[PDB]
């Protein structure tokens, strides 16, 4: 047997799946969401770590002139000085008075902790869904792992379901994110290449292994004071001490939908959002036969406590007459209240007791009890607390039932209104008719 | 000391080094739902506001046009019913048709 | 200064880009791609291999009954047969003539080969493109390889290039693929847990290195003959030769735009499609002063030879009047005719010649060389060679020009036609005035 339904994307909801073929009783499946996961494709495209300046010795040539060449290193800046008179503890370190010649040189080169110590660009893309889902009916008690994508095709006791795709295309990434220990940002990052100094992305490097680096602090050399020996350099401080310091509000503390954020791997787990349709397919060994079930005959539905609130703040009786004593599938069949079990023991004593959730103020609804079914009105009164520490165990409903209180007043004045009405337009059309029958 | 809005969807807050905590609101307002129109109106404003005051107006004046236009057309019927006889040199209205309609 | 333009993507296809600013003699630019790769990123659904059969020696009991009790394990089958009487080479085997049992079971692995042999199916998602373009320019010719992303910003002699992204969001690859060996196929797959006997996915295994295993192969037993000690097993034979036996038609052989299909990674070369954005920054260093640069008077244009063929064939001569020798920057204005040479040396005799392709009959444009422009204007002929082992080198365009012979008759004919109207109308005015007056 083949069955579709559609199941909401809230943790923690008990769903009851309703399952009636002819020639066997009716059969109802929990269904439950326990921890869902959803996961981007992600691409890397530079890290970024602190920075370290290497700068050697400086080389004194005394009576003599010195020329320097270029080299290809990361911010290679080199520069030679005329007329300089080093001095040290002992003595003057050149014989000659004006004839000598200052060599300096300095680059950058990435720091000694940039493996334990360093921020990723990710570009993010599109996400896939997977989830882990609890599944009872008659003797089975199973939780499993799905993939939400409509390939995955799990078997829980013989029977096959497949799940997915999930009805929104909603993901709270944006394309373009910054990963650092535990934090993920919706921050744009400068392009690899064109990093600007003092900022995010002064230095650049497309791995943690990569040989090549990218930077660019504005390094500038200055001539040594005289009667010194020393190497002075003005550069810009290190971008990410910076952009760490201020780097912004993280999206843990701000993604909506109340969904929790994790790194290694990026992911976001427990976003409620939209609802997933699951598709069953139904061995012939679950079912039992009406000739082995209970047969139910005048049965009706009262109602004794309602307080709607997030508890089961509902207790509905039901009276039957039966022939054997044995077990029965009850469901509602509709959104307005939701049940708490799902099985119920019937015996000849000829009452049960049922909870359930409600959120109307007078809601109206059809139970079923094995093949049998009533309608239940009811009247529930408001709560008084005001803050829970729960969720909602209901589905968001408020529209009363048309027989309803407040429904049936207005009907009443509609009818009165409308009785008015009819009563002047046959006055009307009598009087008019009499005319022109003239 | 801070004030924290609650909705029906919930609050989750966090206060140093323990863990988030989560708060949700349940659908609490005065009045009482099943006694007098007025009560009924208030509980629902209590509730849901803006929608409520809106179907107010809106009944109360489709209720208003219903009723005056009824009664502007059973005007009408009259005056259609008891032109002719004025129009009438001399004549009379019937006592009975004079008695059922004003007829001065 | 800052620069932008747009190239096509046809590989070997020499592009010359014009750069003209006040204050400074017109530069010309030589860009060319040598490759393009297109990698779309992929995420593993399952493997696919050859499966083997592991059946165990028949377990015999004599005088004696055994029960086999269910095993995890991929196709598990396990059976009991009663009433054997089995021989061997000796003799009999049991006294108990009908009160032997056997017991027989069977199961299903993957090869020991699988790890060097599968099939892998992936599911293609947003592409990204890699390319290889060569710059020349003055005394600078070198290649680099640059993401045609928006991205990334290369740089060659103190100068900034930035391509992408492009202009046509066209993959070659389905959502769905499988790939083996150095061939993609095109071709959808059955769902995990889903799989049919006979075809492709009787096994499937999540990863190599895993080792949960689903099988699926219908393995039926069946009682061994009279008087026998063996297992007999009917099994559907293995999909995965199945498969290869009739794959289909590769993508190797059918992917359109003529572009080069690769595997490891996955990945396409040479299509041509769309075209390449091109954003530049340039030093002020590698122009030159209007001062020092020859200024051209007096310049006219005749073309000796045309014939629109893929070659470059067509011969253009140009005169003019000079102060000093030197080398200026040649370009064409247009679209219709590309030329082969950037830059040309002017020497007081007065007289440069110009090779360029074309393919209308009668092209049409304005030749540029350093500071003064001419217009060219020719007609050619159509080549005698039918087919022709190199690509074309010019741009696709036919609409011949308005001063060719075809246009110039079409316009004489319109002219004859439009002053024989009017003298029609003005007749039929003159003749309607005159009679008004009356
Ligand atoms: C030796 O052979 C005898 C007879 O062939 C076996 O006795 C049989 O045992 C089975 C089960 O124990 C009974 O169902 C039969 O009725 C027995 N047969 C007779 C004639 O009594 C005996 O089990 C064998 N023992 C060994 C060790 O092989
Ligand atoms: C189903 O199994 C879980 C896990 O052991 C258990 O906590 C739960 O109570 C079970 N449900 C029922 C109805 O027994
Ligand atoms: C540029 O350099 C390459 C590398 O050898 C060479 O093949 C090519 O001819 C050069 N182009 C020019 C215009 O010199």
């Amino acid at each position: 047997y083949e069955h579709s339904t559609v199941m909401p994307n809230v943790v923690g909801f008990p769903y009851k799946a309703h399952i009636e073929r002819p020639g066997y009783s009716p059969l109802t499946l929990q269904m439950q969401v326990v921890e869902t996961s959803l996961e981007p494709t992600l691409n890397l495209e530079y890290i970024t770590c602190e920075y370290k300046t290497v700068v050697p010795s400086p080389y004194v040539k005394c009576c003599g002139a010195s020329e320097c060449s270029t080299k290809e290193k990361p911010d290679y800046q080199c520069k030679v000085y005329t007329g300089v008179y080093p001095f040290m503890w002992g003595g003057a370190y050149c014989f000659c008075d004006s004839e000598n010649t200052q060599l300096s040189e300095a680059y950058v080169d990435r720091s000694d902790v940039c493996r334990h110590d360093h921020a990723s660009a990710y570009k993010a893309h599109t996400a896939s869904l997977k989830a882990k889902v609890r599944v009872m009916y008659g003797n089975v008690n199973q939780t499993v792992d799905v993939y939400v994508n409509g390939d995955h095709a799990v078997t829980i006791g013989g029977t096959q379901f497949i799940f997915g795709p999930l009805s929104s295309a909603w993901t709270p990434f944006d394309n373009k994110i910054v990963v650092y220990k535990d934090e993920v940002f919706n921050q744009d990052f400068p392009p690899y290449g064109s990093g600007q100094p003092g900022r995010f992305g002064d230095i650049q490097s497309r791995t943690v292994e990569s040989n090549d680096l990218y930077a660019n602090t504005a390094l500038k050399l200055a001539r040594p004071s005289p009667g010194m020996v020393h190497v002075p350099y003005t550069q810009t401080p290190s971008g990410f001490k910076y952009w760490l310091k201020e780097k912004g509000t993280a999206l843990n503390t701000k993604a909506p939908f109340g969904c929790q954020i994790k790194t290694n791997p990026v992911r976001a787990m427990n976003c409620a959002v939209g609802n997933i349709p699951v598709s069953m397919n139904l061995p012939d060994s679950a079912f039992t036969r009406i000739v082995e079930a209970p047969t139910i005959i005048d049965l009706t539905c009262t109602v004794a406590t309602c307080t709607h609130s997030s508890d089961f703040g509902g207790v509905l009786t039901l009276t039957y007459k039966t022939d054997k004593n044995g077990d029965c599938s009850v469901h509602s069949h509709s959104n307005v209240a939701t049940l708490q079990e799902a099985t119920a023991k019937v015996k000849t004593a000829g009452k049960v007791t049922l909870h359930f959730s409600t959120a109307s103020a007078s809601p109206s609804f059809v139970v079923s009890l094995c093949s049998a079914r009533a309608t239940c009105s009811a009247s529930c009164e408001p709560p008084k607390d005001h803050i829970v520490p729960y969720a909602a165990s209901h589905s968001n409903v408020v529209f009363p039932d048309m027989s309803g209180t407040a429904l049936s007043w207005v009907q009443k004045i509609s009818g009165g209104l409308g009785a008015f009405a009819i009563g002047a337009i046959l006055v009307l059309v009598v009087v008019t008719c009499i005319g022109l029958r003239r | 000391e801070r004030t924290i809005p609650v909705p029906v969807d919930g609050m989750e807050y966090h206060w140093g080094n323990n863990d988030p905590v989560r708060l949700w609101s349940q659908l609490t307002t005065e009045g009482k739902p099943h006694g007098w129109p007025h009560q009924i109106v208030q509980y629902y404003y209590g509730l849901y506001p803006a929608a409520t005051v809106s179907a107010v107006v809106g009944m109360s004046l489709l209720a208003l046009i219903s009723i005056f236009a009824s009664c502007y057309m059973l005007v009408a019927a009259r005056s259609k019913c008891l032109t002719p006889y004025a129009l009438t040199p001399g004549a009379a209205v019937p006592w009975t048709l004079g008695i059922l309609c004003c007829a001065p």
